[PDB]
């Protein structure tokens, strides 16, 4: 006997950053998250928001409790800070790449904690932000996180790409390379 | 940033079996890297995972309205949320793109590789099979497995170890819940 | 239809 599906409500509060996140995950995919700054529900695919609703205020009230719980747990642990766990970074394409046929570079960041990263896409060693997207911090069966970053691009034999990941568990920012084959 | 960090993290998990016939609900709490306390609907009360969570097991089990809310979750929360998104999650069907291309071994081995790339599909469960002159190939079939793209799509690359002969017809066949008939892509040397 | 939040509760102080 094996489960068919899993729905997870994952939330965190982090000090001293004073940052929190609230999201729902279905079988490893983000259904939605709450934009804390705008106090609004952000759907992963637009169609979801046409079929379902979520009141952001409930996520905001939970985040305030998560913050209170962080203060209580921080004291109970005798002020023990987190040990950083650096991520594993994989760069792949959405599909096999063909010259001048638009495609997407996927940077998969996995098995890390705390849930804080700085991710830069590099085209020939230069920062690029056009059409980029990302997931929030996604849950794993363990205490660790996963995240995806996306870069749509027009494949050429000339251009090279890097996904540059900064995490406090990393001595230096981690660069994962991609270039067209043959 | 060298500043010490302090993390509070929780997951409220709904595990579904045979539709919604059986549901297992988990309310899990983590401080930094440590899961310290949880509520398991199969158990029926909070239980410390570690010593750090003993004060919460004791206190939360004494909070009558809170424990009843957790006990009702399988229906009021799990079954409720399953139904809300059912049409676009459980019933989401996204048909695959099937691409076949040869690949050289590096350095050259006796065989070369025939790649069957199956992409942009949902759900993750798929069957990708290689055929040589209408006969299934079980040997020389290598896959990196199922790859999640993090965007409600999956991909997989299934390679066939080949010794390509003049008039051999290779066929990659794909079966997936999004399609009623097996999808095929033929390749000739 | 609305997704429901499972409400958080303050820990033992
Ligand atoms: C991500 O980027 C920022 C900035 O480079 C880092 O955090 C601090 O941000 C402010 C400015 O906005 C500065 O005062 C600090 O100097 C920054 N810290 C450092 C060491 O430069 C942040 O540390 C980076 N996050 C990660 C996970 O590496
Ligand atoms: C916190 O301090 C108390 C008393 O000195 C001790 O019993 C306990 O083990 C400590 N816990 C941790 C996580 O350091
Ligand atoms: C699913 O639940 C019902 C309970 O009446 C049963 O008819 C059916 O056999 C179950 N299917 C499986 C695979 O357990
Ligand atoms: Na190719
Ligand atoms: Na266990
Ligand atoms: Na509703």
């Amino acid at each position: 006997i094996k489960e068919e599906h899993v729905i997870i409500q994952a939330e965190f509060y982090l000090n001293p950053d004073q940052s929190g996140e609230f999201m729902f995950d279905f079988d490893g995919d983000e259904i939605f998250h709450v934009d804390m700054a705008k106090k609004e529900t952000v759907w992963r695919l637009e169609e979801f928001g046409r079929f379902a609703s979520f009141e952001a205020q409930g996520a905001l009230a939970n985040i305030a409790v998560d913050k209170a719980n962080l203060e209580i747990m921080t004291k109970r642990s005798n002020y023990t800070p987190i040990t950083n766990v650096p991520p594993e970074v994989t760069v792949l394409t959405n599909s096999p790449v063909e010259l001048r046929e638009p495609n997407v570079l996927i940077c998969f960041i996995d098995k890390f904690t705390p849930p804080v990263v700085n991710v830069t896409w590099l085209r020939n060693g230069k920062p690029v932000t056009t059409g980029v997207s990302e997931t929030v911090f996604l849950p794993r069966e363990d205490h660790l996180f996963r995240k995806f970053h996306y870069l749509p691009f027009l494949p050429s034999t000339e251009d090279v790409y890097d996904c540059r990941v900064e995490h406090w568990g990393l001595d230096e920012p981690l660069l994962k390379h991609w270039e067209f084959d043959t | 940033d060298t500043r010490p960090r302090f993390l509070e993290y929780s997951t409220s998990e709904c595990h579904f079996f045979n539709g919604t016939e059986r549901v297992r609900f988990l309310d899990r709490y983590f401080y930094n890297q440590e899961e310290y306390v949880r509520f398991d609907s199969d158990v029926g009360e909070f239980r410390a995972v570690t010593e750090l969570g003993r004060p919460d097991e004791e206190y939360w089990n004494s909070q009558k309205d809170f424990l009843e809310d957790r006990r009702a979750a399988v229906d009021t929360y799990c079954r409720h949320n399953y139904g809300v998104g059912e049409s676009f999650t459980v019933q989401r069907r996204v048909h695959p793109k099937v691409t076949v291309y040869p690949s050289k071994t590096q350095p050259l081995q006796h065989h070369n590789l025939l790649v069957c790339s199956v992409s942009g599909f949902y759900p993750g469960s798929i069957e990708v099979r290689w055929f040589r002159n209408g006969q299934e190939e079980k040997t020389g079939v290598v896959s990196t497995g199922l790859i999640h793209n993090g965007d409600w799509t999956f991909q997989t690359l299934v390679m066939l170890e080949t010794v390509p002969r003049s008039g051999e017809v290779y066929t990659c066949q794909v079966e997936h819940p999004s399609v009623t008939s097996p999808l095929t892509v033929e390749w000739r040397a | 239809r609305f997704y429901k939040t499972l409400r958080a509760e303050q820990a033992s102080q």
